[PDB]
């Protein structure tokens, strides 16, 4: 399914994704399209942070749903 | 808008002991896995999450809970100051006071204490015993240098006081005192760097308000909008990636429309375009107070604040 991944300031990415894919699954996937590292990535769902073991199923995350990046600063 | 010297002298040594120093709690040995929640020293997520970046081959460590941050709450609690003196009937502590009630030498005691704050973490972990051993290293940190250094500020009386707001215990309330309450609302404000929307306008639980709900509620919408953009102005004047803000958005995170509503007629509309981060800000921000404290003594507070 699609995702959105908005970053606070408002720059936003989709991904094609499965709802049993570990949130490090999709951190490998968003550093695969844009070359943001994995551990400079707080993911954010309905105002919970979400965690790298666990399931898009496990927040309830369904297709065009947007996740929220935190990036301090590209490129650093 | 304007801090004491002997405020800015401690922050010089916080920075250089604390802030300016590398998170330790990091790595392989911190990993988490809920599968296997025991298989390390970590009993939760957040370890590895932003330990630092680069800047011109310069490392700023724990950049999102570093100097900027610690010195934003300052001018945070310097404002909420002549807030709360606004209101007919400010919110009273279970101490029976109000933060109106406090007089310009315990503000400059609260500010000397928001400075040890988060500066016992050793990693971006946030899981309550991560959070609450970093709050006990902090408040330890603060009781050895308040004693052997301000005793002729505090008394013994305020530094066990003032350790107990830092270390937020299990069992004591938000404003259990009118100087710790005022200091969670200074370190609050300053979330709005790092949070979704949701957790800022609509609370992350039915709850819980949402972050500028409080702000509205305690201060009024005027002051309470007026105290959001100085934050956000703060925010861009330290290099950080200040947010946008979208009332039309708010239907759309996946909460019910109850919370959005309550939300919409608090807040009101909200339309407000981001600002994109400044390697150099961020920079004069992170590696010295000087720079840090000059770049944020130029942003204009509102026009009711007239300082004491």
């Amino acid at each position: 399914m699609q995702i959105f991944v908005k970053t606070l300031t408002g720059k936003t990415i989709t991904l094609e994704v499965e709802p049993s894919d570990t949130i490090e699954n999709v951190k490998a996937k968003i550093q695969d399209k844009e070359g943001i590292p994995p551990d400079q990535q707080r993911l954010i769902f309905a105002g919970k942070q979400l965690e790298d073991g666990r399931t898009l199923s496990d927040y309830n995350i369904q297709k065009e749903s947007t996740l929220h990046l935190v990036l301090r600063l590209r490129g650093g | 808008s304007i801090l004491d010297p002997e405020v800015l002298k401690v922050a010089e040594y916080v920075y250089q002991e604390r802030l300016s120093k590398p998170y330790t709690e990091v790595g392989p040995e911190w990993e988490y896995n809920h599968k296997t929640p025991y298989a390390t020293r970590a009993t939760g997520t957040g370890h590895n999450l932003q330990r630092f970046i680069t800047i011109d081959d310069q490392r700023l460590h724990r950049p999102i809970a570093g100097l900027a941050h610690t010195m934003r709450t300052l001018f945070y609690s310097q404002l909420m100051y002549e807030a709360a003196k606004r209101q007919p009937h400010p919110h009273r502590c279970a101490d029976g006071r109000t933060i109106a009630d406090l007089s310009v030498q315990d503000l400059k005691k609260l500010n000397i204490a928001q400075l040890f704050f988060v500066a016992g973490r050793e990693s971006e972990a946030s899981y309550g015993d991560a959070y609450h051993r970093y709050h006990l290293y902090g408040a330890k940190q603060f009781e050895a240098y308040a004693r052997k250094h301000l005793t002729h500020l505090f008394s013994e009386k305020e530094i066990v006081l003032y350790s107990r707001c830092i270390e937020d215990r299990i069992g004591d309330r938000f404003d259990e005192t009118a100087e710790g309450y005022l200091i969670h609302l200074s370190h609050m404000i300053d979330l709005m760097r790092c949070k979704s929307p949701v957790e800022v306008f609509i609370g992350h639980s039915r709850g819980v308000s949402g972050i500028v709900p409080t702000l509205i509620q305690l201060f009024g919408r005027e002051d309470g909008l007026d105290i959001m953009h100085y934050a956000r102005s703060l925010f861009a004047a330290t290099g950080e990636a200040v947010p946008y803000i979208s009332s039309s958005e708010w239907p759309h995170l996946g909460i019910e429309s109850d919370r959005v509503e309550r939300a919409l007629k608090i807040v009101g509309s909200l339309e407000v375009e981001g600002q994109e981060a400044d390697a150099k800000k961020t920079a004069q921000a992170g590696f010295s107070v000087d720079g840090c404290y000059g770049a944020l003594v130029k942003i204009d507070t509102p026009d009711w604040y007239h300082q004491v």
